[PDB]
C-alpha cells in the first residue's frame, strides 16, 4: 500500500527499461533480424561473421565463460556459466542469464562458490536449468521464483561425482513422477540422477575403464532415439555406448592421442558425428559401421575449443581454436579449406560455440569472462528448398552422402 | 533493494536526462534533477497525453485498454508508463 | 504516374508482418485513403485528429524549439502508429495499426 | 524397481529369439557363428548390468536368491563379474 | 603429399614414374616451412608455454613440447641430396631442443615432489597419473587417494552441517561439540563427529517442535 | 519370526495382509501358493513391536522398536530404507493408531504418557492402481520359484 | 505534394514497423507458469502430548 514499493510499479519499470535499451541498440538489433550480406552473392568461395550484441557484467571479467545453453520456447535466453578451466586460477563460479530484449543488464543472475563447468535448460517445462560444478555438486535452480538460491542440492549424502562435472544433460521422462539427469566426471564415469522429493540421488550408467578409471570431458545423445551416446575420454579415444552396459563400448572410434574436446551430431543424416580435440585437428567421421578410420580430416594451427554442427543444414559445421580465430567450414563448397576464417576477439583464447535453432546467429565465448554474438553470412547458410516431389532431410543426406563417397574412395 | 537499484540502472545510460514518477492527481514524488522548475512541466503536462490516449484506444472495442505511451519528438524520446495507480516517465534523446 | 507510386507504399507497408491497416486523415479530421470499413474510418480521423494535435501543442509548449515525428500509443492488441509531418500545404498524419501477433 | 528390470529382460529375451531366428536358415556358416558369438557375449553384458543394478536393492540376506536364482547360466563370462559380489553378500551377512 | 601418393596410384608409365620421385623435393620445401613455423613456437614460448584445459603446470607443459615434436616428427617418416642435409640439420637441432624441456622440466618436478609432498598435495600425487603415461614414477607414487577424497568430501560435509543446526539456536549444547571438532587416527574422529551430530540434529528439532 | 506382534489386512484397494511384528517388517499374500511375503522390507535393529497402514493413502505403513520410531515407509518409492525416521521418545514405544481421516497419530511410551503427532500433505494420493500392481506381480515371481524346484527335481 | 508527403512517411513508418518485428519489446516471460516444483520433506508436529 506504499505506491512505492508496489510490485507493478517494478514490473513496468522493468519493461521500460528494456524499452530503453532497445533505442540504445537500434541498428544492432534491426541487422539481427532483416539484414542480408549484399557481397556474397559475388564471390562464390567464402564468407564473413557479422560481429553483433556484446554481453559483459562486471563480476566477469575476472571469470572465463564456461559454457553456453538456449531456451526451448522464446527463442531470445542464453545461460551463460562463467567458471575456470586454468589449474591455478581457480574462482568460485558465476550464472548469468541474460536476453536479447536487453543485453546490458541480465534478467536473471545467481552466484555459486565453485566453477560453472556446464548448464543445461529443460527442453520441455522451459525454465528449470540444471548446472554441474568443479567439486561434484550438480545443482538445479529453479528460475522464475526470484531466490539467489537453488531448489535442490548435491553432497556427499546423496551422490557427488567428486571431480568436475563437465557436462550434463536433461532426460524426457514422460509425465511420470520424475525428472531426469545424465552426467559425466573426470574420476568415475557416467551416473543418473532423479528429482524426488526434497533431494537428487545417483544411480550409476557405466564406468569408463580403460592405472584409474580413464578420464572424460564431454558427451553428446543422438536426437532421434535416445539411448545410444557418445562420449569423449582423455585416454585419448573415442567411446559410444547405450543406456546399458551393453557391450560396454559398442562402438570405440579410436583416433586421437590426447583430450578431445567436442562430439557433435547433426540432426540430418542420423549416421554421421563430427568429433575435435586437442590435437589441433578435428575429424568428422561416419558411425553404423566405420570404427577404424576417418573420412575426413582438417588440420589446424591451434587446439580446437569446440565444434558444432549447424541446426538449419548438415553440410556447413563451424569450429572454434585457442587464437581468436572462429573458421567455419562448409563441406560442400570448398572441400579441406577452411570457408570463412575470422579473428573477432582481440587478446582472449575463445573457447565455446554455440548454435541458434531459429535466427541464424551464432554465439562464441573468450577466455576473459565475455560472450560476443556473430551472424551468418548467406553463402554460409545455404539449404536446399523442398519442392513438391521431395522432402527436405533426403535432400540434406543426399549432399552429405555424396561428399562421403566421393572422399571416401578418393583417400584411398 | 530493487526498485531504487532499477532506478540508478536506468538514470545511467547514454542519453536519458530524467526519470520521473507522479501520482493520481499530482504530486511528482521521486524526480531525478538538479532543479525542479521543469518538473512540475511535465506532471502537471504528461498524464492528460496518457489519460486522453486511454480514452483513444478504448473508445473502440471495450475490451480494450492502454499500457505504454511514446512520443518522440526530435531532440526528445518521452516515454510514458501510464496505469491505475500513478504515470511515470523516461525521457531519453536515442 | 505517382498514383501507382503511393499505392505501392501501401503494399509496401501491409505486406509486413502482422499490419492490420493503414489510412492517411488531413488537418481536417477526414479520411482520404481507406483500408477499414467507413465507420472505424471515421471515428479514427475524429479521435486521432484531437488527439495528436493535443500532443503537438504539448511538446512544442514543453519546449519551443522541439517538434515531433512521430507518435506510438500501445494496446494490448494493437499498437497504433502515428507519423504526422507539421507542415504548411500539407500536414498528413498518417497513421498505421499493427501487432505482431498474427499470421 | 523391477518394473523397468523386467522389461530390460523382456528385451534381452526378445533380442535373442529374433537373433535365432535369424540363424535358422558348408564352411561359411563359421561366419555367421562368430556373429552370434558376437550377439552372445554382448547382450550377456545386459544380464550383468541389470544384476549389478538390481543387487543394491536386494533388501536382506535372502531376497538376492530370489534374484539369484531367478536366474540360475554358469559361464567363463558371468562368473569374473560375480566373485565381488558374492563377497557382497559375505560382508553384508558381516554387517 | 596425399595427392601426390595418388597420382602415383593412377597411371603407370616408366618416365612419368621417374619423374614422381622429383616433387618429393617440391614437398620438402614446405615441410622446411613447417619446420620453420614449429621452431618459432618453441623459441617464442619456452618458459611459459599455453597448455590443455585443466592441466597442472609441471608436465601440462611437457604435452604441449610433445606436440610439437610430434607434429614435426610424423611428417618425416614419409619424407625420407645437398638440400636434405641442410634441412636434416636444422631438424636435428629442433629434436634436441625438444628433449631438452622434456627432461629438464621432468628434473624440475623431482625436486618439486621432495618439497610439496610435505592445497598443493593434489599436484604431487596428481601428476603422477599424467606421468605414468610415458616417463618414469619417484618415491612413494600415488597409492594414497584412495583415502585423501573421501578424507576432505565428508569432512567438508559434516563442518558445514555444524553451521545449520547453529542455525536453528537463538549454552551446554554448544559445549559437547566444540570438545569433539577440535582434537593414521582421522578414522575415529569422523566416527564420533557424525554421530555426534545425529545427537545434537535431534535435539535441536525437538525444541523447535516443542517451542511453536 | 519369533514373537509375531502385527496383523492388519490392507485396505483402500485389495486384500494383502500385514507383518509387521518381528524385527523384520514383511507384506504378505492370501493365496494358497504364496506361503511367504511379497514386499520383504528390511532386516532391522531394535526388536519390532507394532504398526498399522494407512486408510486413506496406498500402502504406507509406520513400525516401531524397542527404541521408538514412526518409520513413515512409503512404500512405492523407496524399497530398503525408512523413508522417515523419527524419534518421539527415548522410551520403548508399544502401541499405535491411525485417525480414520488419516493424518494423526498416537503412540503412548514404555512408562506413562501417549503422544499425538500429525503428519502432512505427504498423506495423500494421485493414483491407486499401479500399488495394487507392484504388490499383484511381485509374489508370481515367488509362485515362479516354486515352480522351480519340481524342475530341479526332476531334470 | 501529397504525394511526395505520403512517400516520406511510408518510408519512416516501414523503418519503424520493422523496427517492431525486429525483436518484441513488450513481452514479459512467464506471464503465467503455474506448475512449481518445490519443498515436500515429511513433517512431524506433536500437537500436544496426552499426559
Amino acid at each position: 500500500v506504499p505506491t512505492l514499493q508496489s510490485p507493478t510499479l517494478m514490473h513496468s519499470l522493468g519493461t521500460l527499461d528494456r524499452m530503453v535499451n532497445q533505442n540504445m541498440y537500434e541498428e544492432v538489433a534491426m541487422d539481427f533480424k532483416y539484414w542480408d550480406d549484399a557481397s556474397d552473392a559475388f564471390r562464390p568461395g567464402e564468407g564473413s561473421l557479422l560481429p553483433l550484441w556484446r554481453f559483459v557484467s562486471d563480476k566477469s571479467k575476472r571469470r572465463q565463460v564456461t559454457s553456453v545453453c538456449w531456451n526451448p520456447l522464446y527463442d531470445d535466453m542464453f545461460a551463460v556459466g562463467y567458471g575456470s578451466y586454468e589449474f591455478l586460477k581457480q574462482a568460485s563460479g558465476l550464472i548469468n542469464i541474460y536476453s536479447l530484449k536487453n543485453p546490458s543488464h541480465p534478467e536473471y543472475t545467481f552466484h555459486t562458490e565453485s566453477g560453472v563447468m556446464c548448464v543445461h535448460f529443460h527442453p520441455e517445462f522451459a525454465n528449470l536449468l540444471a548446472v554441474g560444478c568443479y567439486d561434484g555438486s550438480v545443482l538445479v535452480y529453479d528460475v522464475r521464483l526470484k531466490k539467489d538460491e537453488p531448489i535442490y542440492q548435491a553432497s556427499v549424502r546423496t551422490g557427488k561425482l567428486n571431480d568436475p562435472v563437465w557436462q550434463i544433460y536433461w532426460q524426457p521422462d514422460d509425465a511420470q513422477k520424475s525428472l531426469q539427469f545424465v552426467s559425466i566426471s573426470s574420476d568415475g564415469a557416467v551416473n543418473l540422477w532423479t528429482l524426488t522429493k526434497s533431494e537428487l540421488i545417483p544411480e550409476c550408467l557405466m564406468k569408463l575403464r580403460v592405472a584409474a578409471g580413464g578420464c572424460c570431458m564431454d558427451f553428446c545423445k543422438m536426437p532421434g532415439q535416445e539411448s545410444i551416446y557418445l562420449v569423449g575420454t582423455e585416454e585419448g579415444a573415442i567411446h559410444r555406448c547405450s543406456k546399458a552396459y551393453s557391450s560396454q563400448y559398442l562402438s570405440t572410434y579410436v583416433s586421437h592421442h590426447l583430450a578431445v574436446y567436442a562430439v557433435h551430431w547433426n540432426n540430418i543424416h542420423p549416421s554421421m558425428f563430427l568429433s575435435a580435440s586437442c590435437r589441433l585437428d578435428h575429424q568428422a567421421v561416419g558411425l553404423c559401421h566405420d570404427p577404424k578410420r576417418a573420412v575426413m580430416n582438417f588440420d589446424l594451427n591451434d587446439s580446437i575449443g569446440d565444434v558444432s554442427w549447424a541446426a538449419l543444414q548438415p553440410t556447413v559445421f563451424a569450429a572454434v581454436t585457442d587464437d581468436g580465430r572462429v573458421h567455419v567450414f562448409d563441406l560442400a563448397q570448398n572441400k579441406l579449406l577452411p570457408l570463412c576464417s575470422q579473428k573477432v576477439v582481440k587478446k582472449a583464447k575463445l573457447t565455446k560455440l554455440v548454435f541458434n535453432p531459429k535466427h541464424p546467429i551464432v554465439l562464441v565465448g573468450d577466455d576473459k569472462g565475455c560472450v560476443t554474438s556473430l551472424k551468418l553470412s548467406p553463402n554460409l547458410r545455404i539449404t536446399s528448398k523442398p519442392e513438391k516431389g521431395q522432402k527436405f532431410e533426403d535432400l540434406e543426406v543426399a549432399k552429405l552422402d555424396g561428399v562421403v563417397e566421393i572422399a571416401r574412395k578418393s583417400d584411398a | 533493494s530493487d526498485i531504487e537499484s532499477t532506478l540508478t540502472r536506468i538514470q545511467g545510460h547514454k542519453g536519458v536526462i530524467g526519470v520521473i514518477i507522479v501520482n493520481n492527481q499530482g504530486v511528482p514524488l521521486r524526480s531525478t534533477f538538479e532543479h525542479d522548475a521543469m518538473t512540475k512541466q511535465y506532471a502537471d503536462l504528461v498524464p492528460g497525453l496518457a489519460d486522453l490516449a486511454r480514452n483513444l484506444v478504448r473508445d473502440l472495442d471495450p475490451q480494450n485498454d492502454l499500457e505504454f505511451l511514446r512520443i518522440r519528438s526530435h531532440k526528445h524520446e518521452i516515454m510514458v508508463a501510464a496505469k491505475d495507480d500513478f504515470v511515470l516517465l523516461v525521457i531519453q534523446d536515442p | 504516374v505517382d498514383i501507382a507510386a503511393v499505392d505501392e507504399t501501401f503494399k509496401r507497408l501491409q505486406s509486413h508482418k502482422g499490419v492490420l491497416g493503414i489510412i492517411v486523415i488531413n488537418a481536417e479530421g477526414i479520411a482520404i485513403r481507406t483500408t477499414f470499413d467507413n465507420d472505424l474510418t471515421v471515428q479514427y480521423a475524429a479521435l486521432v485528429s484531437h488527439f495528436t494535435v493535443k500532443a503537438r501543442s504539448a511538446v512544442r509548449k514543453l519546449d519551443g524549439d522541439n517538434d515531433l515525428k512521430f507518435l506510438r500509443i500501445r494496446s494490448k492488441k494493437h499498437e497504433i502508429m502515428i507519423a504526422p509531418e507539421f507542415e504548411r500545404s500539407h500536414e498528413y498524419y498518417l497513421v498505421v495499426v499493427q501487432d505482431p501477433s498474427r499470421e | 524397481k523391477g518394473k523397468v528390470l523386467t522389461n530390460g529382460v523382456k528385451a534381452i529375451h526378445q533380442d535373442f529369439t529374433s537373433a535365432v531366428e535369424k540363424f535358422q536358415q558348408a564352411k561359411q556358416f563359421d561366419e555367421d557363428f562368430f556373429g552370434f558369438r558376437v550377439v552372445i557375449k554382448e547382450l550377456e553384458r545386459r544380464l550383468a548390468a541389470i544384476i549389478i543394478q538390481a543387487f543394491d536393492d536386494c533388501t536382506t540376506i535372502g531376497t538376492t536368491f530370489k534374484l539369484l536364482d531367478s536366474f540360475e547360466l554358469d559361464r567363463e563370462v558371468i562368473a569374473h563379474d560375480l566373485e565381488k559380489k558374492h563377497t557382497d553378500l559375505l560382508h553384508s551377512y558381516a554387517r | 603429399l596425399s595427392l601426390l601418393a595418388q597420382f602415383q596410384a593412377i597411371m603407370q608409365r616408366e618416365t612419368l614414374q621417374q619423374d614422381l620421385e622429383n616433387k618429393y623435393m617440391v614437398i620438402f620445401q614446405n615441410y622446411a616451412k613447417d619446420l620453420d613455423a614449429v621452431q618459432k613456437l618453441y623459441e617464442k614460448n619456452k618458459y611459459e608455454p599455453p597448455v590443455p584445459r585443466n592441466a597442472p603446470p609441471v608436465a601440462g607443459n611437457i604435452m604441449w613440447a610433445r606436440q610439437l615434436l610430434r607434429r614435426i616428427e610424423a611428417p618425416m617418416q614419409l619424407a625420407q641430396a645437398k638440400e636434405s642435409k641442410k634441412n636434416i640439420k636444422t631438424y636435428n637441432k629442433v629434436a634436441k631442443a625438444l628433449i631438452e624441456f622434456e627432461t629438464l622440466w621432468h628434473q624440475a618436478w623431482i625436486k618439486s615432489i621432495e618439497q610439496c609432498k610435505a592445497q598443493l598435495v593434489r599436484e604431487a600425487k596428481y601428476m603422477q597419473r599424467f606421468n605414468i603415461r610415458c616417463s618414469s614414477p619417484s618415491q612413494m607414487v600415488l597409492l594414497q587417494e584412495e583415502k585423501f577424497k573421501f578424507y576432505h568430501n565428508q569432512l567438508t560435509h559434516l563442518v558445514r552441517e555444524y553451521e545449520h543446526v547453529l542455525g536453528r539456536g537463538a549454552r551446554p549444547h554448544l559445549d559437547d561439540m566444540e570438545r569433539k571438532i577440535a582434537p593414521l587416527n582421522i578414522d575415529g574422529y569422523l566416527h564420533r563427529f557424525k554421530q555426534g551430530l545425529a545427537r545434537l540434529e535431534e535435539l535441536v528439532r525437538k525444541v523447535v517442535d516443542l517451542t511453536e | 519370526h519369533g514373537p509375531i506382534y502385527g496383523l492388519r489386512r490392507n485396505p483402500f484397494n485389495s486384500k494383502y495382509f500385514l507383518s509387521i511384528g518381528d524385527w523384520t517388517a514383511r507384506v504378505w499374500v492370501e493365496d494358497t501358493a504364496v506361503k511367504t511375503p511379497i514386499l520383504t522390507t528390511k532386516y532391522h535393529p531394535t526388536y519390532l513391536t507394532g504398526g498399522t497402514w494407512s486408510p486413506s493413502r496406498p500402502g504406507v505403513f509406520f513400525t516401531i522398536k524397542m527404541d521408538g520410531a514412526m518409520d513413515v515407509w512409503d512404500l512405492y518409492y523407496k524399497h530398503n530404507e525408512p523413508t522417515l525416521t523419527v524419534q518421539v521418545s527415548d522410551l520403548a514405544l508399544t502401541a499405535f493408531a491411525v485417525q480414520e481421516s488419516g493424518g494423526t497419530v498416537a503412540v503412548g511410551t514404555s512408562d506413562g504418557c501417549t503422544s499425538v503427532l500429525q503428519l502432512s500433505t505427504g498423506l495423500s494420493e494421485a493414483s491407486p492402481a499401479e500399488k495394487a500392481n507392484i504388490n499383484a506381480m511381485f509374489e508370481r515371481e515367488t509362485t515362479r520359484e516354486k515352480n522351480l524346484e519340481k524342475a530341479i527335481k526332476e531334470a | 505534394d501529397y504525394i511526395r508527403t505520403v512517400v516520406q512517411l511510408g518510408s519512416s513508418v516501414e523503418d519503424l514497423i520493422k523496427q517492431n518485428n525486429a525483436v518484441d519489446i513488450y513481452q514479459e516471460y512467464f506471464t503465467n507458469v503455474t506448475m512449481d516444483h518445490t519443498s515436500e520433506a515429511p513433517h512431524v508436529k506433536t500437537v500436544t502430548v496426552f499426559k
